[PDB]
């Protein structure tokens, strides 16, 4: 197997992806970058044992948590406009943007280079104006991806 | 080197070859063991230059009906093209400071001419009498 | 691959020194020496050479656990390179062109270098120490830390 | 557009000279230099001349990390000017003139300078130096800071 | 057991002199000494002789409580070791040996030495300080924290 | 060395072997515990060949017929040879100073002449008459 | 010693076996506390040589048929051989400083002269009449 080794955060390229398309919608200047695949689990206990019975996983989602310094224009357009469509204003529709997320990155050694792959990312809510005075804006992105497409060594 | 020091004139180093020069140039660096490496090729061309001409003028004829240079003339010249191409960037280091540390020569103490304000100045002396008026003449 | 070499002072020579004579503004590519090799009498360039970086470290290098597993050191490195000319101009160029050389190499996951990250951190002038009746070296330097992770062979 | 200078000693003279004489309180304009201009012993104005500034950098420039991208430093730049004449109540005006001039430009979109931000930071007195028993220089600074985003050769 | 040493100067002294020859780059392997071994105007080797490591604790040690009991301190030992060569080269040998070195027994848990954790907490370099016209030495060093629970005899 | 520093004159040195040369050299380099080891071996070269060409020039013949060379050749040219290589170096370290400590060496001012200035300077001054004028002739 | 430093000259020296130089060695390192322990054997051994020799052609015969070397020769040639290993090594201390622990030792100006200039060379000066000229001879 592949020996487990430490990874250089600035080292991942992170890139989102209209899912129509899978054409690059443009996106910048991250600063923290939290990807979490996750369940539910329900564990089953009975008078028979103190000890768990069972325990089973449901609700896949990926948490995508992105804090970021370069505004994107295009992002925003994408996020207001809905699926394969940009708009200047909200958009009164039940669609939301749905963005295919990649982070490519190396190991500290190069021993291996993991591909992170997300698709059908969405965000509740979007900052548009984040400032504070005598700083350079910075903008905090929660959101939930369906599930990962992609988790290998991408090396060779 | 093939022509050396003490066999060329001011108007024979003008007349070598560049390889000659940096042959005779070499030969002059090898006497600081930094080898004055941040002074440019012209400057230690122009004190050789400077220390033949020198020569040939204050350090020439006879004294007494010896000869006022007693001394090897090729060491003679090399100590006084030092002596030149180190006053050509300052006097003597008294006191060397870095980034942190130091170091302290005990260079002073000497006389006020040139020759006595430098180590390779101090070596070039003792080659032509220590600068002594021990010249003698008579009535025939 | 550029540099490959055993130590912070070195490997940061070699990136200097590998640095095409098109990326130096001025007509003359700079000489670039580890501090210690001249002598203070003779420390900056002669009048018709090119001008000269010095290179050095100037404060401790951290070793930091990275792990409890206890293979390596989070290790963060200090380096100073300091420009010195005749010309005020010139020096203002090469601390400009000393960032831009450096500023390759930012988040090398140890491709070129021996390390995760080498970046310039701090800029210094002073200029404002050259006396004006003389003529003298004008001095400015880049501030420079590089970052990587340094085995232990505790484990072998 | 007023400057475009490459290092911010000159950036700062640029905009010093740039100010229309009705911009200067006293009636003569002042005279604005590097601090390596001149020589100690003649440093500060004669009789009969106008009042002297003296630009410089006194501490080091920070290169702060921008993002994971390392497209650019978050660059923050420190300046000391200093007014010289003979008028305490000129050295005075000039550092309210210094001021009032230095607070154009207090956030450019790199539109007139090339930075984000050109502030005075603080101000000094140093009148109680001056010997009362001598004709001497009067002396008052003020502080500058300069902030911008600045480029790097990682991605060319 | 390696070492069962007294106090920690002797502890890391008897770990230097405790490794194999095949673990020095260099042809010979260092002699180490105690920095107080040796006069001042004879410290560092010779000509023709093995470099020379000087050990001594430049810091206090800490003695913190561990609980309420009070049978034991938690103890913080501090040690820096020199490398003294007339070779550049073999002092940034030497600093990198002395670091493989004593980066065994970095989770030592009593077994080899007195101590849960002998540890490099960083470097430094000298060179620098060599002024280059004498054949003085070269000088680096290693700093070394240590840590282990130091019995009392409170409760006999 | 076979060929021992005072079998030898300036036209000799450049005729032996690189290795009777660094045989040479090495006996040299014991005159320092440092050995001048961070100069670079034509320096010390040079200082060996002109330590022999100023002993042949300026240390030779007689005064009064006692010999001007009084004590061993050998050990006075070996002498004045790490004369001349510490001057390469700058001369002697009057202190030094770094984060290895601090160390002052006792010299005071000295004397002024270039022998007087270094400690195998004046080593070698005492083999020499001390450079004294002891010489003295007659008619016949 | 089986040979003592006093029963041997250059050419014995050369002689002895590795041993009964390294007794003699043994003997010269008693003088300092430290022993010199940073300075290698041929430096020690090149000094001594050097003593010897010295003592043999500079401290040797008679002036007014008193010996030249009035004291006991086998303390003369350690003192000597003494002041030449100081020598190799920058000569005495004044002062010596460390991690803030500081001395100095006293030296002060110390004349000028080789003999003058260390604590051995002061001591080894007794032995030789303080460097003093009580020679005389007569015409018959
Ligand atoms: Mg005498
Ligand atoms: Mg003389």
């Amino acid at each position: 197997a592949t020996s487990p080794e430490g990874i250089w955060s600035n080292s991942g390229a992170l890139t989102f992806e209209d899912p129509a398309d899978d054409s690059e919608i443009l996106f910048a200047g991250v600063r923290d970058v939290t990807i979490t695949p996750a369940y539910e689990h329900a564990e089953l206990y009975t008078i028979d044992s103190t000890f768990r019975d069972e325990v089973k996983r449901y609700e896949h989602n990926v948490n995508v948590e992105i804090t970021y310094a370069k505004f994107s224009l295009e992002f925003a357009q994408e996020w207001l406009g809905g699926p394969g469509a940009t708009a200047t204003a909200s958009q009164d529709d039940s669609d939301p943007m749905k963005f295919n997320l990649e982070n490519v990155t190396p190991s500290a050694s190069g021993g291996f280079e993991r591909t992170t792959a997300v698709e059908n990312v969405v965000f509740p809510e979007l900052p548009l104006d984040s400032a504070t005075y005598g700083e350079y804006e910075e903008y905090s992105l929660t959101g939930s991806g369906r599930s990962v497409t992609n988790l290998a060594d991408t090396s060779g | 080197p093939d022509p050396s020091i003490d066999e060329v004139s001011k108007s024979d180093w003008d007349a070598l070859t560049t390889q000659e020069q940096d042959d005779i140039i070499s030969q002059v660096e090898n006497l600081s063991s930094t080898g004055w490496v941040n002074t440019s090729r012209e400057r230690k061309a122009e004190a050789i230059r400077s220390a033949i001409a020198e020569r040939d003028t204050l350090y020439s004829g006879n004294m007494s009906r010896l000869p006022t240079l007693d001394g090897d003339a090729e060491y003679f010249t090399l100590y006084l093209s030092a002596h030149k191409i180190q006053l050509f960037e300052g006097g003597e280091a008294q006191s060397e400071s870095g980034e942190g540390g130091s170091v302290s020569y005990s260079t002073g103490g000497g006389g006020e001419k040139d020759l006595q304000k430098t180590r390779y100045g101090r070596m070039a002396l003792e080659y032509v009498w220590e600068d002594n008026s021990i010249a003698a003449l008579r009535t025939y | 691959a550029t540099t490959s070499a055993s130590h912070h002072v070195q490997a940061i020579i070699d990136l200097l020194e590998a640095a095409p004579d098109a990326d130096w503004t001025p007509t003359q590519t700079p000489t670039v020496k580890r501090y210690w090799d001249d002598a203070q009498s003779e420390r900056g360039p002669g009048a018709d050479m090119p001008a000269i970086l010095y290179v050095w470290s100037p404060t401790t290098s951290s070793l930091d656990r990275f792990s409890m597993d206890g293979d390596v050191f989070d290790q963060n490195d200090s380096i100073e390179v300091q420009a010195w000319s005749f010309d005020e101009t010139e020096v203002e160029q090469l601390q400009g062109d000393i960032v831009q050389i450096l500023s390759e190499y930012l988040d090398d996951n140890e491709v070129q270098t021996p390390y995760s990250d080498v970046a310039p951190t701090g800029t210094n002038d002073f200029r404002e120490q050259t006396p004006a009746r003389t003529t003298g070296h004008y001095i400015m330097s880049v501030e420079v830390e590089t970052r990587g992770l340094s085995e232990t062979a505790k484990n072998a």
